[PDB]
């Protein structure tokens, strides 16, 4: 390096630093994926039960 | 008091009793008007069947 036009310098490197990112849910394998073909997508459900059975 | 008199005892107890019983009767029935174009549930073409509905 140069100081001014008539002096030299001692260069000593770079420092860096990036912010944190957060992977917890990720590591938790969570979520299951799918590849479509279009926009759109549909579900189905279907409920069942029981009931009561009165004297006769 | 010796030689006077005595005291007796009392003759137990008992009881009987009887019950009756209900009746708990359950019927279904199916027609063709129920499973002729309907789809089977949760498939995309498959038509619908007798099976899975007595089941």
């Amino acid at each position: 390096m140069q100081n001014g036009d008539f002096q030299i310098l001692d260069y000593t490197g770079l420092i860096s630093t990036m912010p944190r990112v957060d992977t917890l849910l990720q590591s938790m394998n969570l979520f299951t994926e799918h590849f479509g073909r279009t926009t759109v997508a549909r579900i189905e459900r279907l409920d069942d039960g029981a009931g009561d059975i009165k004297a006769v | 008091q010796r030689g006077g008199v005595r005291q007796h005892l009392a003759n137990d107890r008992k009881k009987i009793v009887n019950l009756n019983i209900p009746f708990f009767p359950l019927d279904r029935s199916i027609d063709r008007a129920d499973i002729q174009n309907f789809r089977e549930f949760g498939t995309e073409n498959a038509p619908a069947t007798v099976d899975a509905e007595v089941q």
